[PDB]
């Protein structure tokens, strides 16, 4: 059973150094050729490093040529890709992969790279009602706008968990160095205004919680 | 070096024959590009599907075949299912450099098609308080999973200081999105009508606030 795992990614600054490691297993490591490969934040591929069987040809693009190192060890079944000089564009999520005979079949499950000069933030959260009695249905949707914090992730909850039918949690965006996301639940018209709502918003990484009321 | 490129996305029905296909800007896909198709799916899980240009990897359903066709490699899939709606990447050898195009969404028609769910909130008092006023326009529930949102202020089409997020996988297979629009309180304050778009499947649902 082949199997590929990547690590030793998370934030780092504009300028930093960094080696991830990609880890092999299930095959004979030292016969074949490999890359790594990065998906970015727009979901594009990119090739990044290569590296042939016996470590005597390695090549890169343009990009990264001068910046990362890409060698391996054989000995300990394992790729690695040694990068300096980074920049904000190569935060990507890094995937190793190998030539079978010029097929890249085997896929690590990768390791997420921040490369970013934030400061830890946490988000503002505001509230997201109708804004009109003009309200569809019988179903209300209402929501909570949590914006500008750094970095990912923040997990949103509704009314401390009771309320998880009809949830949607969008995925994040970047705007100015921070992300914002919304979050939104559909309630049943007699719900409210009558009974409570509230978003739950919990940030791990500055240990914060923001509870918001949602009112008419 | 190449530019190397895809159909952005393609909606087929399951049982039928689909075409993918790849070309490069340098102008003719050979045997010596060793073209590769990788297959993505939810959760960023990728797999290998066929390398040097036709060959097919181990366990790869036998549906899949690569060829190259008029200049360019091609991804044929002939009796698509279901578990086939995802993203499919085509990656060119260019001696000793691979290059990837920018991958096609591929659809296979597993439910009927449904409209987006459209809903335009207005910016809140408390981030008025702050100076600054965001427009979330939220769509979910739809499917296929390609929309276009537009928005107009005033009638007039806006040409920055919007966001839209890439489509997402629900739990119930159909797909949803968010849109933003970042104004100043001030500009909030001398507008009077502002409108989300959404074109799905040639139609279109807008939502609008005064
Ligand atoms: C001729 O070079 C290409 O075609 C070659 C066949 C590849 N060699 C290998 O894939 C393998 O690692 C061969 C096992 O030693 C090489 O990675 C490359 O793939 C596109």
């Amino acid at each position: 059973e082949v199997q590929l795992e990547e690590s030793g990614g998370g934030l780092v600054t504009p300028g930093g150094s960094l080696r991830l490691s990609c880890a092999a297993s299930g095959y004979v490591f030292s016969t074949y050729d490999m890359s790594w490969v990065r998906q970015t934040p727009e979901k594009r591929l990119e090739w990044v490093a290569f590296i042939s069987s016996g470590g005597g040809r390695t090549s890169y693009p343009d990009t990264v040529k001068g910046r990362f190192t890409i060698s391996r060890d054989d000995a300990k079944n394992t790729l690695y890709l040694q990068m300096s000089s980074l920049q904000s564009e190569d935060t990507a999520m890094y995937y190793c992969t190998r030539h079978f005979y010029a097929v890249l079949d085997y896929w690590g499950r990768g390791t997420t790279l921040t490369v970013s000069s934030a400061k830890t933030t946490p988000p503002s959260v505001y509230p997201l009602a109708p804004g009109s009695a003009a309200q569809t249905n019988s179903m209300v949707t209402l929501g909570c706008l949590v914006k500008g914090y750094f970095p990912e992730p923040v997990t949103v909850t509704w009314n401390s968990g009771s309320l998880s039918s009809g949830v949607h949690t969008f995925p994040a965006v970047l705007q100015s160095d921070l992300y914002t996301l919304s979050s939104s639940v559909t309630v049943p018209s007699s719900t409210w205004p009558s009974e409570t709502v509230t978003c739950n918003v919990a940030h791990p990484a500055s240990s914060t919680k923001v509870d918001k009321k949602i009112v008419p | 070096q190449a530019v190397v490129t895809q159909e952005s996305a393609l909606t087929t029905s399951p049982g039928e024959t689909v075409t993918l296909t790849c070309r490069s800007s340098t102008g003719t896909v050979t045997t010596s590009n060793y073209a590769n198709w990788v297959q993505e799916k939810p959760d960023h899980l990728f797999t290998g599907l066929i390398g040097a240009t036709n060959n097919r990897a181990a366990g790869v359903p036998v549906r899949f075949s690569g060829s190259l066709i008029g200049g360019k490699a091609a991804l044929t899939i002939t009796g698509a299912q279901t578990e086939d709606e995802a993203i499919y990447f085509c990656a060119l050898w260019y001696s000793g450099h691979w290059v990837f195009g920018g991958g096609t969404k591929l659809t296979v028609l597993g439910q009927p098609k449904s409209s987006p769910s459209v809903t335009l909130f207005p910016p809140s008092s408390e981030e008025l308080e702050t100076n600054k006023a965001t427009l979330v326009c939220t769509i979910t529930d739809f499917y296929p999973g390609v929309v276009t949102v537009d928005w107009k202020v005033d009638g007039t089409p806006v040409t920055q200081g919007m966001e839209t997020t890439n489509p997402s996988k629900q739990s119930n297979n159909k797909y949803m999105a968010s849109s933003y629009l970042t104004l100043t309180a001030r500009a909030w304050e001398r507008h009077s009508s502002y409108s989300c778009q959404v074109t799905h499947e040639g139609h279109t649902v807008e939502k609008s606030l005064s």
